[PDB]
């Protein structure tokens, strides 16, 4: 006699999923939700290449450490890459004050204009501007930071100075400067004339007076003196004023900042290729529609959500029983 | 499974039914063959794909997330930042895995239910014009050619039409 | 024929491959939505 | 649905049954009418309202939450605070939406199950004193006046009482 | 033949819900869990009106900027409202140190007693107390903060002073004071006599020595000098001591603080009405038993939980198929 | 419950059946007794214990967590730390309680389903060689000694073997 | 006629569980997931006893307050217990700078070697090292911190001093020192000779110059002067240098630190017993395989996850209907 | 008649409106609990 | 006989007590896994 049977699909699938009641159920159809593949490359993001600091770090870059000269013309970037070798930073020893905050600020900068805030020949008429140091050597000559200017006595005198810059860039301007602390009083006298010298820096939302601390520190890069490095953000339309009768390492170049969201600083061992991505990790770029990934918690762009999971597979079909 | 059909009273699946998840195998004088049930297959694909979309919609992206730095006298702040990062990661890893486990259980049960309901639907059309023979199969008490078979498959089987001939046979 | 609309690319791709595994024809239209025309 | 009854073998609902979610429509010599099944309706309202209470109990209030301020050299701390606020908000938005979606699916399935179980309960009382005619309906093989109907509705139907007259008729 | 049918309710409801498998299911009964309605008003909370700072900010309020005089008698409040116009703060230019921390402290204060910690006529017997400034003008006359006192030389001398207050209020006492930094040495001499002056402030858990910084800043509100503003919380039973030979802007009124939980500072464009609520947001008050709301993340009182959702509707009845 | 069996058409449980969750009570000339169904009991213990393991696996431990201290001018940081601690605790308390409530509902439904499927399995073996008498019980139309009973219990009942004697009796 | 019935287990269990639809369902089998039992004792962790500070706090311990002498030989511990009576800390009044950070550092220390970084008799050849104070009395005699050394003038002079220690321990070395601030100029002169004295401390990642502040503070423990206390971590292979012409309270003993994870500082009222645990809370130790606990949020070791719940019971069997 | 007790006002209000939609009489008693007497 | 393997001690203990409640014999082997030999 004739028959009809009701039944369900089976196929050759070997994919498995877990449920709460049962592990490793073989199923006819399923989909992986966890991305574990990346291309092992640093890529452009939305077309724009990252800034590779190489053997330089952020401090070497923004002060203009002469070892970092290849970075000087770069104006825009999609993220910033340091490496475990990013070591060339300050070259004349001292401390960089609020460095972590500066790195945090830079993480939302997408481009800047490097400009001459105090032109070297016209800004400091009665001071020498040519001071260099063997601690910042370049091509076998004593040199100095490309964005700062060492002011010293001229003809035996270091008269009180006052210079100011009005921010007409329509953008925040990042100003860096330094304070020099000689190791002894004759260096103080030789460099700056005035034994009891001061520096002050003033904006509408920043004010600090600096007094040098004369003392012999252990030698670092052959230097017994020290140089501390400072920064502030000058708001649009504000004025910054520098006053000193010694010890000021003056700004020469500053940075008009353009903000963007989604940038950041990462550390990476990967190599730059000519590729483009929507999602970069320090291990490689991700090109995926999957909702989750277990590749890396550090992400630039628009990336799957990081989880610690080893497997996330959703069944769509049914128990496979061929 | 919860509805007793898949890996249950229908013991195995059919590699020969290649055009949907649920359907029919028939045998009559004219031949034998497989045919998916198109309505339940299509409704189930609609449901399952909506479920995937819903899962994906609720969590599928993170925007730029980069490390922060702390100086030697900011260890409390550094530990606080790490507590936040580790704690959110614990929660999202838990959420993602458990959502998939729970939805997987529900998906398999949904397929089982659809097979069970297709079986009961045929059963209630045939009534005593056929006998239940095991393993999801019915044996007709009348000749059921391909037009008759298609009417079972599309839910328009005409019990009075065959009931006299069935009655004589059983 | 059948129309589906998806707010995620992933679910769109997932749905297309299931239909195609059963021998259906699938045309995909990307328009925030991803739409399937299934026949 | 999972239990095959609602939008399933009982194809539509009844605007005429106004006093509960599940119940009966009868037709005999004395007339016709609708009556909700009071026990399953009451148990289901008890269950559904307990479910609402349970959902609400677990998250329904926040106490004072106001912004914090950070100076120009506290950007890491300000970003850390914002990461915490955004991350908790992501999690609670996900939790709230998914709890409602999942409970909604379970609620509809619960109603389907209750209809299915009420149908099977009547089926098992009537046995072959009635025939299954489609769409959730039984046709008696005996006269079933309003006292008989009420005994079906309250689960005390007396099969031996009507079985001789049913036997003669089918 | 007679019949009985088993069935389910239908009605005229058009409400819809979503499930995981299905969107926009029309159902017979359901309930909205997401509150999206507020009354568009600032209200009292549990009976107590908020403190509306208006054109003043917290600093103007607690220093007693003369523009803020209407605030002087207020003793209790349920929350503090600033507006985008809350601008009258310090009037003699300078910095307010640890201002964010002070705002955070004030967020748990529900009332205070403003009291004369150093009575003007008896506390500073050998100093003038009448100093005013055009930077803090009121009604067209030079004036000064209502809670501080500018001490200056009397009869050509500014003798060393020491005053102390013992906290017998049984509450923390918020003390504010200021440090004046003249623009040049003749102002220093004219105001305070002593060229190398100091101020010290001491409690059991606070100690700071201040030394004025004489210099010409750009003029702000026509002032080249500066005034920095400081605060501390004097614990019950502790003593605060002020010592100076110049430059102290002395406390005159202080605040015995009462703590409560659940207060806060919000910014709002809404208007105060004669209404009362259990839940206030910056957009309006919420009167709801619903568990969630998408109105605002800033809440005062006992409010539904904020989520980003656009809809949260739970089905209670069944698929509606009339 | 969802499958209609437990606290449903089988109104109560059996304290006399001590060796599993589901099974059989028989009565024939040789005596009466209880016997658990070993296959469904064993599969259910396997499922339920896997479910416990899965729940436990996802959250069962915390490592050292100790308080932090803040000075008198670190109230924002202290409040930020407290917001993090309270917020994570809110989330984990919610997760733990809701996972248990939801899994408890599913566990009871799973047992109900297993009873229902065991009942239907016996029903489909006996066909009309027995009659459904209520409360999960079948009454044979033939003598069913302990060998016959065991064949029902292990799913190998031979309907043709007893069908003539059943036919004569009903 | 013969019968067979299908059925389900019942027993005498009275355990109940909740579901979403139903509360207090009695069930045949279930398991408690919420641990609420602890043994009410402080125990060893993995074999190692905690450090009980008793009436001392961290500051008293690491400075060597003479009241804390029983702590001096302890070298390793599994966690640190303070009590509500842990009050003996600094004994000569002053501030302990970055104390919260030091506590946070100590929370990952599992042992240390207390060693003589500057031997008392050889390190300070032209200074007295015997200064004591009644503020740090012991056994009825004026005494001093066991880990620091009060240097003073010898034969009327306090010559400029420079001492340095090179860290050859292969571990971070925790160095503590103090800065004394006399109440008046004759004490300054009597103790240190040089009226305008300074101290400097230098490592590769730490540098600070201290200048004493001479003034009369209220008397605390009968002292009008003050002593501030400082610390730093000297990295392996680095050198720390101390320079002074007065006012230095010199390091004498320092601590070579061994790091471990999972330690911490707790406050507890419980008593030490001879017991061992994998999980300690301030209320008692937990010995449990359960995933959750509602005993305490503060945990040392490997503990169930803390939740606020009052009950978490999972059903494993079925509705019990005997 | 039927008694219910609710720890949330919301669920109490929700339950009352369902019963009333089916024609039952509902008396509400607020006492942390909200209680329904349903007839 | 039946073998089970558990990644958590808790679930192992839970499973052993259920089997034993029904009269089965359970041997436990702890080896990260906890294994049950059920007879
Ligand atoms: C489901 O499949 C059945 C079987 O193929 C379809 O029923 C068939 O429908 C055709 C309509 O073209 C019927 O043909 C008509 O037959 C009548 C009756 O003798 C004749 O007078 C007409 O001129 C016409 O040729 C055919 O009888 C009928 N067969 C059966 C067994 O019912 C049905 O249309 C399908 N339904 C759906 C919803 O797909
Ligand atoms: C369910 O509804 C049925 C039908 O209304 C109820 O059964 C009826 O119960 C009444 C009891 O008042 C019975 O009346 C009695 O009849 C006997 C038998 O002839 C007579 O001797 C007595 O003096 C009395 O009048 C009636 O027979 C009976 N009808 C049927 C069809 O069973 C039943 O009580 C309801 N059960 C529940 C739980 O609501
Ligand atoms: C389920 O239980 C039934 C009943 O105990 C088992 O069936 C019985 O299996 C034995 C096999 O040892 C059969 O014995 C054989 O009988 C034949 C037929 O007459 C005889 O020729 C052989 O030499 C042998 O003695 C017995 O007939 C059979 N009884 C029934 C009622 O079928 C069955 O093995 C069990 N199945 C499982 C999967 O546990
Ligand atoms: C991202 O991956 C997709 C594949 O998943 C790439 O799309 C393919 O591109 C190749 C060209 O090399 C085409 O031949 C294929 O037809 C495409 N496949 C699909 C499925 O679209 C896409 O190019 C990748 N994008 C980037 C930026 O790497
Ligand atoms: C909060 O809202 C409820 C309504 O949801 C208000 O209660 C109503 O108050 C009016 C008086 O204007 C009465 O006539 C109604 O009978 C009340 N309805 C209910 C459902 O209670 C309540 O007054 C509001 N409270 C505030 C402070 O605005
Ligand atoms: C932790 O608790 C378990 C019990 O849950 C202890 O194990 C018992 O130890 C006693 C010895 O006093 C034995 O007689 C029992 O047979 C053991 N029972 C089980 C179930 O193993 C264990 O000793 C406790 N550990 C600590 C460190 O307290
Ligand atoms: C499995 O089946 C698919 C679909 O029918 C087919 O394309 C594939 O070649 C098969 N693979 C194997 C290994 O059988
Ligand atoms: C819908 O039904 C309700 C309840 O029966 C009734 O009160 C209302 O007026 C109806 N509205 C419409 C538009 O039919
Ligand atoms: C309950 O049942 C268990 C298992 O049969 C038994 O060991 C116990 O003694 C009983 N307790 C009571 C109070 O009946």
């Amino acid at each position: 006699a004739d028959t009809i049977c009701i039944g369900y699909h089976a196929n050759n699938s070997t994919d498995t999923v877990d449920t709460v009641l049962e592990k490793n159920v073989t199923v006819t159809h399923s989909v992986n939700l966890l991305e574990d593949s990346h291309n092992g490359k640093l890529c452009r993001l939305k077309g724009i290449a990252p800034l590779q600091l190489g053997k330089c770090n952020i401090a070497g870059w923004l002060l203009g450490n002469p070892e970092c000269d290849p970075l000087l013309p770069v104006r825009s970037w999609s993220y910033i890459v340091e490496t475990p070798n990013s070591e060339n930073g300050i070259c004349y020893p001292g401390d960089f004050i609020d460095y972590e905050e500066l790195r945090e600020q830079l993480s939302s900068v997408s481009s800047f204009e490097r400009f001459e805030i105090f032109p070297k020949e016209s800004s400091w008429p009665n001071h020498n501007t040519n001071g260099v140091t063997a601690a910042c050597s370049h091509e076998g000559k004593s040199s100095f930071y490309r964005n700062l200017l060492w002011l010293t006595e001229k003809e035996g005198s270091y008269p009180k100075l006052k210079n100011s810059y009005v921010n007409k860039k329509g953008k925040e301007v990042l100003v860096l400067w330094g304070i020099h602390h000689p190791p002894n009083s004759k260096e103080q006298q030789n460099l700056y004339q005035n034994e009891n010298a001061y520096v002050s820096v003033v904006t509408s939302n920043y004010n600090r007076r600096f007094t040098p601390e004369i003392a012999e520190r252990p030698k670092v890069r052959d230097q017994a003196g020290r140089m501390n490095y400072y920064w502030t953000l000058l708001k649009p339309g504000d004025t910054i004023i520098f006053e000193a009768n010694g010890n000021l390492i003056a700004p020469m170049y500053a940075f008009a900042l353009s903000r963007g969201f989604g940038s950041g600083i990462i550390t990476s061992n990967a190599s730059m290729h000519e590729c483009n991505t929507k999602c970069q990790t320090p291990l490689g770029a991700i090109n995926s529609s999957l909702p989750y990934q277990n590749i890396h918690p550090v992400t630039i762009g628009e990336c799957p959500k990081y989880v610690r999971s080893a497997k996330l597979r959703m069944v769509t079909g049914l128990r496979n029983i061929p | 499974g919860l509805f007793g059909a898949i890996a249950g009273f229908i013991e195995g699946g059919w590699t020969g039914m290649i055009d949907g998840w649920y359907g029919y195998h028939h045998q009559n004088e004219q031949g034998s063959g497989y045919a998916a049930d198109q309505k339940s297959t299509q409704n189930a694909i609609n449901g399952i794909t909506n479920k995937v979309n819903t899962v994906i919609e609720k969590m599928n992206i993170q925007f730029t997330a980069v490390g922060k730095e702390f100086n030697k006298l900011e260890k409390r702040m550094e530990n606080l930042n790490k507590k936040v990062d580790d704690g959110f990661l614990d929660i999202w890893t838990y959420n993602a895995e458990l959502l998939v486990l729970l939805e997987n259980e529900r998906t398999l049960d949904f397929h089982d239910s659809n097979v069970k309901n297709l079986y009961e639907k045929v059963k209630s059309q045939l009534k005593n014009n056929a006998k239940e023979i095991g393993n999801g199969c019915f044996e007709f008490y009348h000749k059921c050619d391909n037009e008759c078979m298609e009417s079972v498959r599309n839910g328009t089987y005409d019990y009075p039409k065959y009931s006299e001939e069935s009655k004589l046979n059983r | 024929c059948i129309e589906q609309s998806f707010t995620t690319l992933f679910a769109c791709q997932t749905a297309a491959e299931i239909w195609r595994a059963f021998g259906y024809t699938v045309k995909i239209m990307v328009d925030g939505n991803c739409r399937l025309h299934v026949c």
